[PDB]
RNA sequence: CUCAGAACUGAAGCGGACAAAGGUAAUCCGA
RNA sequence: UUAGUGACGCGCAUGAAUGGAUUAAUGAGAUUACCACUGUCCCUAUCUACUAUCUAGCGAACCCACAGCUAAGGGAACGGGC
RNA sequence: GGCUCUUCCUAUCAUUGUGAAGCAGAAUUCACAACGUGUCGGAUUGUUCACCCGCUAAUAGGGAACGUGAGCUGGGUUUAG
RNA sequence: AAAUCAGAUAAUUGGUAAAUACGGUUGUCUGAAAAGACAAUGCCGUGAAGCUACCAUCUGUUGGAUUAUGACUGAAGGCCUC
């Protein structure tokens, strides 16, 4: 198989060696697609807010 | 008698985030807030180029903030997190949000119990004493 | 005063003098060292830097960080495209050094190789050959082989980069020496003679998880500041007339400057032999199935969706280094064999190959495929064209 | 049978380099010969000695946890950490890949083969997941009033060694709680991290090279191994 | 022409350009 | 911490309108910490405009025994000339 | 004086190969061929020097108009307040 | 395997944006909307290509002759001795 990540974000579909990752205080960790994804999701904006994600898609189906 | 005589391996290669200077959160329960980074162990330099420290490293250092009885003297500490992206054998760079580090006795045990936070891989395999104490490892 | 402060000097003087390079496909100054011991064989081929992927592999690697894991490796993808063989050079040996005998021409020698000998083609009676073409005779040619048997040391075939295969702007071809290594000059000879008019393939030279040589040309980044250049230490940021400059070109006596003092200059374009490079694959531009792996069981090809940015697609074969090769895209490069075959442990490491990227460099992809972002967007294009 | 001493590399921390219990034994990849000796010489027929690494490290022994009906590997795991350890597994014992903010499933959980101790704040989810797959019942305490458990308490099904500062009290309420006598005491040269410096399990007793005579004589006698 | 309330709405942005003090604790001079 | 501050004072050579001791406000006035801050630094990169560049046109000045590759030697004891 | 940079010396600090010991090992000391390569980060001081805190294989000593102001800098020194 | 050095590269991650790329927004102006322009780049966020960094990645051989020193054979000089 070729083992898929998912991003924390948008839950983009994300291959080997794209993106990036963060580790919060809680010891819980984020993995990013985009410079813009980890950018968002640190400014704390609801990926539900934004169009393009899949959040929003799921919100208005 | 100093050193870093506990460690258990090779440390692998992490970008050096923590210059001399640098200060970071100090998260064992020693009672120190936080650690002024005075000098990092095995490190011969070039002209003007600041001796740097990472996850795993173990420097030398003194606390700026905590018990009184702890600050005006130099203790090792050996660093827990940093924020300094570095990258694994995944291809992947990560970081954590702050740079931390727990105080301890040049044969690699920690004064203290308990760890704030979560600790980086690269320390465990490393530092035995300190992955006991973690709490979580990434 | 001695200097204050001891630190190493400021580059290699062995790089030294900085100018642009006379070579521009690669010149290996020497051959791999010869051995009697396996039948001729090709010393080195031509190729052209296509772009970068990364590689996921495994590592078997024992006593290595790595041991079990895997790992992810940036890599170069070089297209290496058939080589044509045209003629045959002797070499004698001189008290002078080595000297050429002569050389055996085909009789196919095609127009784009003839090329070389004009600056443009189309504007001339294309007359290059002509003579060896009507005056023909094969008896003398191999009287000429029997002769190279006779009186020589060294052989080497004279070959035909075809670049008429590629999609590129130039189509003028490569003609190159390519030294052969095999015991006994007479089969060496043979060897060449088998060659002639026909076309060789980078299998034929290169292997597997064989340790690779790069010849080629930097990237030429024009006239360079001191800095740049040789990485001095900027001057203090208060200076007046700028802080860019070296301090001291050096002290009073003697009254002039050393050769060895670094200076402005031209940065770029030079020639370069980069050793010990790993052969991650070699693939056949067949194989639509050349870029997929045991692990992925899926058609996937080289090229990068959107393409190799400032190249193109690849459809000749090719080879995947591990790392970087000296150059920008499209520069020829010539792929020569290790001066002695090389014995070490990242030399014997079998490759386990996991994950091929296919995904776009031209952005930030998250595309394998066409066929991916169309299930993603619904847009069938094969739905389209029906 | 004894109590063995060894070193990992020059470490006596064994605790943090293997995970035993009585029906596996779990040991880090890059080890030397002398320290998979240490461990095949006695239990290799018996049961199976698994080397592993976790999340591309040796400290398989504080980041995972089990008893013999099964294994807790941390998120930190990779699949093929994962499917090694499977295969390398009586079909008998099942795993599993928790996810717990606590990582270090061998520091937040003492597990023997009926009773689990248990990081004071650990996920419900987690709880029921050692419950249902190790098989036990869970307490959530806090040993020598520090939260991780794995690292200041050893167990085998007979007793425990525990970190030295513990009180009577806590004491009495830990051997009810487990069932078992328990023991305040030191390993490796007066160290008070117990787990690092020993493992156990109901036959068996490895610990580190330094740990004096006295000492593994408390131990011996309190795992009631003879 | 000033002042105050409430509700709704945004990537929690809003003196959005322009304009526009960095603080603190001491020592020496001279008011 | 040859720095700053507080003390002691066998003050080279402190001392009373040749003023001594104080002192709020105050200062483009001397000094030391610390907080915030940062490309001062680790360590250097990139972007814009005008230059330097090349071209049409226009068009000076300093300076100038004679000139201009060095090694040593001797020499008015560091030659470019011997 | 520092900054910058280059090169030379060897009365070698480290690294290479050795001889010697009141050389068991470890460490150290004396000597030989020998610079080929390296010889660092900060407190205070204008500093050369000095003294301390450190890392280090080592933190060697020197020359080049007391190397280096149409390369900086201008703290010191030495006009006029 | 790392450090210092050397030579390159830009898949990834970072940096850069006057591609004035796309969006946001303050003040003004075109009757309005829409669309823009002016405030030597209005400001803000992301921003492809390019350039670029231990802040990213890759790569850095093999013989011969000898020194010091330790030896073989050995004479001057029956024995001795590199
Ligand atoms: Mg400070
Ligand atoms: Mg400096
Ligand atoms: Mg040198
Ligand atoms: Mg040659
Ligand atoms: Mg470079
Ligand atoms: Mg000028
Ligand atoms: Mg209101
Ligand atoms: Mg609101
Ligand atoms: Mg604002
Ligand atoms: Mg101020
Ligand atoms: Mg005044
Ligand atoms: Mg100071
Ligand atoms: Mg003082
Ligand atoms: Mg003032
Ligand atoms: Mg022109
Ligand atoms: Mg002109
Ligand atoms: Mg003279
Ligand atoms: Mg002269
Ligand atoms: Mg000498
Ligand atoms: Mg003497
Ligand atoms: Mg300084
Ligand atoms: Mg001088
Ligand atoms: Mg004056
Ligand atoms: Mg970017
Ligand atoms: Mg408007
Ligand atoms: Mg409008
Ligand atoms: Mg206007
Ligand atoms: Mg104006
Ligand atoms: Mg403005
Ligand atoms: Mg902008
Ligand atoms: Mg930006
Ligand atoms: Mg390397
Ligand atoms: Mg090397």
């Amino acid at each position: 198989v070729v083992r898929t990540g998912t991003c924390s974000f948008c839950e983009y579909r994300i291959y080997p060696g794209r993106g990036q990752r963060f580790i919060a205080k809680d010891g819980r960790g984020f993995f990013f697609l985009t410079k813009k994804a980890k950018c968002l999701s640190l400014r704390k904006v609801k990926a539900q807010k934004i169009t393009w994600t899949i959040a929003r898609r799921r919100l208005w189906k | 008698a100093r050193g870093r005589g506990g460690q258990v391996g090779t440390k692998a290669k992490v970008s050096l985030g923590l210059p001399v200077g640098a200060v970071m959160n100090c998260a064992d329960n020693s009672g120190a807030k936080n650690l002024y980074t005075i000098a990092c162990f095995g490190i011969k330099g070039h002209l003007s180029k600041l001796p740097s420290a990472s996850i795993g490293d173990m420097i030398l250092c003194s606390v700026k903030k905590g018990s009184p009885k702890l600050r005006k003297k130099v203790l090792q500490a050996i660093v827990i997190r940093q924020r300094r992206p570095w990258r694994r054998r995944d291809g992947v760079f990560i970081y954590f949000e702050d740079n931390a580090g727990v105080i301890a006795n040049p044969k690699g045990e920690m004064k203290g119990s308990q760890i704030t936070g979560p600790v980086a891989k690269e320390c465990a395999d490393i530092w035995p004493k300190v992955a006991s104490n973690a709490g979580s490892v990434v | 005063s001695h200097r204050k402060f001891e630190a190493p000097r400021h580059g290699s003087l062995g790089f030294r003098p900085r100018r642009r390079t006379r070579h521009h496909r690669g010149r290996c100054r020497s051959f791999p060292k010869d051995d009697p011991s396996k039948k001729p064989h090709l010393t080195a081929f031509t190729g052209f830097k296509a772009g970068m992927t990364h590689i996921l592999r495994e590592v078997d690697r024992s006593g290595s960080r790595h041991n079990k894991k895997e790992v992810v490796e940036a890599v170069t993808v070089i297209e290496c495209p058939p080589m044509t063989i045209v003629g045959v050079v002797g070499y004698i040996d001189t008290p002078r050094g080595l000297r050429a005998l002569t050389t055996v021409w085909a009789k196919t020698i095609d127009n784009n190789t003839k090329k070389r000998f004009y600056k443009n083609w189309a504007n001339s009676n294309k007359k290059a050959f002509t003579h060896h073409e009507k005056n023909f005779d094969q008896k003398a040619q191999d009287l000429l082989l029997k002769r190279i048997e006779k009186y020589c040391s060294v052989v080497r075939v004279i070959a035909h980069t075809n670049m008429s295969k590629l999609n590129l702007r130039q189509k003028k071809n490569h003609i190159l020496e390519i030294q052969v290594n095999g015991g006994k000059v007479a089969e060496k000879v043979a060897f060449a003679k088998s060659l002639l008019e026909k076309e060789v393939k980078v299998d034929s030279i290169f292997a597997e998880n064989e340790m690779l040589d790069v010849l080629g040309v930097t990237k030429g980044k024009g006239f360079a500041g001191v800095i740049k250049r040789f990485g001095v230490k900027h001057l203090q940021k208060k200076t007046h007339r700028g802080y860019r400059k070296v301090g001291c070109i050096g002290a009073w006596h003697p009254s002039r400057i050393r050769f060895t003092v670094p200076r402005a200059g031209q940065l770029g374009y030079h020639h370069r032999t980069e050793t010990n490079k790993k052969v991650y694959r070699v693939g056949k531009g067949d194989d639509a199935s050349n870029a997929s792996t045991a692990g992925d069981v899926t058609d996937k090809a080289i090229t990068p969706l959107g393409g190799f940015p400032h190249y193109g697609v690849v459809k000749n074969d090719f080879i995947m280094i591990k790392g970087c090769c000296v150059g920008p895209k499209k520069r020829v490069l010539t792929l020569r064999k290790s001066i002695i075959p090389q014995t070490h442990g990242a030399a014997k490491e079998i490759i386990n190959l996991k994950f091929i990227d296919t995904s776009s460099k031209i952005g930030h992809g998250r595309f394998q495929t066409v066929e991916e972002k169309d299930k993603f967007f619904g847009r069938d294009r094969t739905k389209k064209v029906e | 049978s004894m109590a063995r001493r060894c070193q990992f590399e020059n470490s006596n921390d064994i605790g943090v380099f293997c995970k035993l219990t009585s029906a596996y034994c779990l040991v880090s990849v890059g080890a030397s010969e002398n320290f998979y000796s240490v461990f095949e010489s006695e239990l290799v027929p018996h049961i199976p000695v698994i080397h592993t690494s976790i999340g591309g490290t040796r400290i398989v022994g504080r980041v995972t946890c089990g008893n013999k009906n099964g294994l807790l590997v941390p998120n930190t795991c990779n699949d093929n950490e994962l499917r090694n350890i499977r295969n390398s597994l009586p079909d008998n014992v099942r795993v599993r890949r928790i996810e717990e903010k606590l990582s270090a499933l061998g520091n937040c959980v003492v597990a023997n083969d009926y009773v689990a101790l248990i990081h004071p704040d650990l996920d419900r989810e987690s709880e029921e997941i050692i419950a249902d797959t190790l098989g036990v019942e869970v307490f959530r305490t806090t040993i020598a009033n520090n939260v991780l458990v794995g690292t200041y308490c050893v167990i085998n099904n007979r007793g425990g060694l525990v970190h030295p500062l513990a009180s009577v009290e806590e004491l009495d309420e830990l051997a009810n709680l487990l069932q078992i006598p328990l023991c305040a005491g030191t390993i490796n040269r007066g160290s008070d991290v117990i787990g690092a410096g020993l493992v156990v399990n109901d036959w068996a007793a490895f610990c580190g090279l330094d740990t004096t005579s006295t000492e593994i004589s408390v131990v011996e006698n309190i795992f009631k191994l003879n």
